[PDB]
RNA sequence: ACCCACUCGGCACCUUACGAGAAAUCAAAGUCUUUGGGUUCUGGGGGGAGUAUGGUCGCAAGGCUGAAACUUAAAGGAAUUGACGGAAGGGCACCACCAGGAGUGGAGCCUGCGGCUUAAUUUGACCAACACGGGGAAACUCACCAGGUCCAGACACAAUAAGGAUUGACAGAUUGAGAGCUCUUUCUUGAUUUUGUGGGUGGUGGUGCAUGGCCGUUCUUAGUUGGUGGAGUGAUUUGUCUGCUUAAUUGCGAUAACGAACGAGACCUUAACCUACUAAAUAGUGGUGCUAGCAUUUGCUGGUUAUCCACUUCUUAGAGGGACUAUCGGUUUCAAGCCGAUGGAAGUUUGAGGCAAUAACAGGUCUGUGAUGCCCUUAGACGUUCUGGGCCGCACGCGCGCUACACUGACGGAGCCAGCGAGUCUAACCUUGGCCGAGAGGUCUUGGUAAUCUUGUGAAACUCCGUCGUGCUGGGGAUAGAGCAUUGUAAUUAUUGCUCUUCAACGAGGAAUUCCUAGUAAGCGCAAGUCAUCAGCUUGCGUUGAUUACGUCCCUGCCCUUUGUACACAC
């Protein structure tokens, strides 16, 4: 997918050995989280806000000014 | 594909090798028991050629050889 | 007779092994390196071989007893993973089938492959080779063949050498050649070279079974793998699973596993909707808006931001919205889901793609590479160039295709509508228009470096009217003759195009066998790649648009599980 694209960079280099040619592939995945462009994070994945829900009150109250 | 020997029709041709004139300028100047010098070839009347060209004698032509050309006697 | 509780003796059974075992397993196969209750019989790697011989019993068949020579590195046991099964179970696929459609295999031709021939007819490849190597080769390409040039022999050393190491050349001979290739008489040049030895350099030379990279395939399926814990001496196993569900190792769940990762999904591109936003003379539309044409109650037009004013429905492209199976009904054991209807541009994962795991294959490529190891060659070169030929040759066999066998048609006239592209000053590319020509083409200009021009690419099937009239016929257009053009240095072994003439097989094609489930099959053309010319090829694009089935495991195969195995080079 698309992430690949994003987040995935390869490199191959032919290495000259006495006994002949050795291939070298480098893939390196970079956390999402940092840098600066496109998108911060996998598609898949869903981060949800706390609610910081607090308890109720029982007496109806007016603050006028 | 598999290679077989060369073999050849045709005997081979051997190379050019520089004639060796030795001391060639010798018969193309001439000077008396005075000492004046004159030249035993014509020039070449074209100007990119040299004053001391030499143009060759042959059979029925004066060849440069550096210019290549041929000029006759008669003119 | 039955019930309950005991008991001795017996056939057994279930659970678990504290124990034992190589394990399978075992209540004895335990109390066995912590090795001794009593006793009988049997074995000492596999074969030869329960054979030969002798004895003995038997009517016989044969029984019992029973060698050696010789030969050999394993044979064998129990389990594990895989693979396979004309084994079982559950799913699935038009590279499977069913119901069908269109065919192919039959004809001519085009093209690739083998074979034959040849100087060579270069070569790789044999589901997953055979219009494939982007392989539509006149030269080039080119790797093959007949010949002819050159060094593009770095660098070092030795030798030669300005008393010239070496270079080139007019003319003639020679040569295919106006190659001074090499000679025949002689000029020029001047340490740049030449000779030998080391060393390099190049090679479409070999090896893809030495390699890198890429690609294909296994496999278009859903599969794969650590950590910690559990089981096992171990290889290994569980996790990764009965069931249901899903396109899916997708989920509901179940659970000696828990929590994770890859793959699937998500994602990205594209197609379809938006009278909602932002606009636009490189997109359009409207204005008895301007000007003018034709026909008469006003319709069709020509020039319109460069001759104006508005607007964004159509076109374009940025930002967004929109579908989430929504609502309702049914059904499952609640659940995951599934079915139907409604609404909706859209309700198969909305359609189609891109991307795509682990482990592999002696799969293909050394002929893409200044990617490359090793081997071979390296001046009479297998290097690099030039001329000519070949790759296309023809008793024959095969694969992909084109054109057809006609009236659902051929021909003639008329009608008359796409989408995807591409294009020149780093020069001759896409070409409108005018003229000539029967055509193919030629010629003078023109616009376009492009939503601007070619171009509305006025494409072709198609529609209408007419001729033909079931006759291998005006179907079909192979083969062959003559001429005229274009591209190119060169068209002969016909490059291709055009004109007239000849008018073959073929009357729907045996055994066989391919592809396909909706804007799909099939018909029809167009653009691009190739490209100087050549498209019967491919990559896309649109125009017209069916039948049949929404299934099954019969054939061919795929996934998972169980099971058997004497297979592991894995039927």
């Amino acid at each position: 997918g698309q992430p690949v694209n994003d987040f995935i960079d390869t490199a191959t280099r032919h290495v000259l050995m006495r006994q002949g040619v050795l291939g070298i592939k480098v893939k390196i995945m970079r956390d999402p989280a940092k840098s600066r462009t496109g998108p911060k994070a996998l598609p898949d994945a869903v981060t949800i806000i706390e609610p910081k829900e607090e308890e109720p009150i029982l007496a109806p109250s007016v603050k006028d000014y | 594909k598999k290679r077989k020997k060369k073999v050849y029709t045709t005997p081979k041709k051997i190379k050019h090798k520089h004639k060796k004139v030795k001391l060639a300028v010798l018969s193309y100047y001439k000077v008396d028991a005075e000492g004046k010098v004159t030249k035993l070839r014509r020039e070449c009347s074209n100007p990119t050629c040299g004053a001391g060209v030499f143009l060759a004698n042959h059979k029925d032509r004066l060849y440069c050889g550096k210019c290549h050309s041929v000029y006759k006697v008669n003119a």
